[PDB]
């Protein structure tokens, strides 16, 4: 399969025509995603087979062929640009400066940028390109609008 | 059977749309990996 670095979708074939149900990140060999995009199944790459080696439901977020690869933090000062792939659209980035998730247990970037569902697992990034978190799980507020937490894993 | 497709690069792209605010916001973390707003 393709193990080039870089953005992809997560698509299917078992509903209506062909169905975009998420994204995320090759790294070092290891596909980053979502928990909630693929629930943990195994994935296709061409004739290849991606089998899921770390997940978490509560963290949100699985890995492919190997251990979670991606450690950049948020500064929690400069502006993000989150990389946008959404269904049957070319992906696209979008500056913005993030917001925050105050929690019992610390906090967190936050990104006020809506997308249809299938955009889960996009990657968030800092200026040098690194890739600090992914877009998709969050919170509906007041307004109706969405805000994203960034969700970064851990590297052992 | 779920498969992926490459959609591009991870690069920053200097002068790129700029948009959304910075909301500051109490935020609850269940078991299931679901936030909700803690009023
Ligand atoms: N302080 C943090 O970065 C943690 C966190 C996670 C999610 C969140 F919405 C706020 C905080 C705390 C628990 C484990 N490490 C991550
Ligand atoms: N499923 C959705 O349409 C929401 C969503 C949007 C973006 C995203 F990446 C994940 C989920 C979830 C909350 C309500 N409406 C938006």
């Amino acid at each position: 399969g393709e193990t080039t670095d870089g953005v992809y979708r997560v698509m299917t074939r078992r509903l209506l025509g062909s169905t975009q149900v998420g994204v995320g990140v090759m790294q070092e060999g290891v596909f980053h995603t979502m928990w909630h995009v693929t629930k943990g199944a195994a994935l296709r790459s061409g004739e290849g087979r991606l089998d899921p080696y770390w997940g978490d439901v509560k963290q949100d977020l699985v890995s492919y062929c190997g251990p979670w690869k991606l450690d950049a933090a948020w500064d929690g000062l400069s502006e993000v640009q989150l990389l946008a792939v959404p269904p049957g659209e070319r992906a696209k980035n979008i500056q913005t400066l993030p917001g925050i998730f105050k929690t019992k247990d610390g906090d967190i970037g936050a990104v006020a940028l809506d997308y249809p569902a299938g955009t889960s697992g996009s990657p968030i990034l800092d200026k040098c390109g690194r890739v600090i978190g992914l877009y998709g799980n969050g919170v509906v507020i007041k307004n109706g609008s969405y805000v994203s937490a960034i969700t970064q894993g851990k590297r052992e | 059977d779920m498969y992926i497709e490459r959609a591009g690069d991870i690069t920053w792209e200097k002068d790129a749309e700029v948009t959304g605010n910075s909301p500051r916001l109490d935020v609850a973390l269940d078991e299931s990996g679901d936030f909700s707003l803690v009023e």
